[PDB]
C-alpha cells in the first residue's frame, strides 16, 4: 500500500509520480481515454488530499467530475 | 499545452 509515511519518505517529484501512478488506473476505469489529462489536472492538488482520494472512491469521483468540467471550459476558451 | 498529461512510467511533464 501507499501509506502517508511511505509517501513522505520520497523526494517531492517522486511523490507526485507515485500519486499519479496510483491514481491513473482508478481514473482510467471511469474515463478510458481522458484519464491522462484528468490525472495531470489532479496532480496539482495537495499530496495529503490525493492520498485520501486513493482511499475514498466518492472523493475521487467528485474531483474527477470537477476536472472534466474544468477541461470542457478550457477547451472552449482555447 | 494544458493540462500536462500523465503517461504511466513517463516522468510527469508537470514537474518543474
Amino acid at each position: 500500500p501507499l501509506t502517508a509515511s511511505m509517501l513522505a519518505s520520497a523526494p517531492p517529484q517522486e511523490q507526485k509520480q507515485m500519486l499519479g501512478e496510483r491514481l491513473f488506473p482508478l481514473i482510467q476505469a471511469m474515463h478510458p481515454t481522458l484519464a491522462g489529462k484528468i490525472t495531470g489536472m489532479l496532480l496539482e492538488i495537495d499530496n495529503s488530499e490525493l492520498l485520501h482520494m486513493l482511499e475514498s472512491p466518492e472523493s475521487l469521483r467528485s474531483k474527477v467530475d470537477e476536472a472534466v468540467a474544468v477541461l470542457q471550459a478550457h477547451q472552449a476558451k482555447e | 499545452n494544458w493540462p500536462p498529461e500523465f503517461h504511466p512510467g513517463v516522468p510527469w511533464k508537470g514537474l518543474q
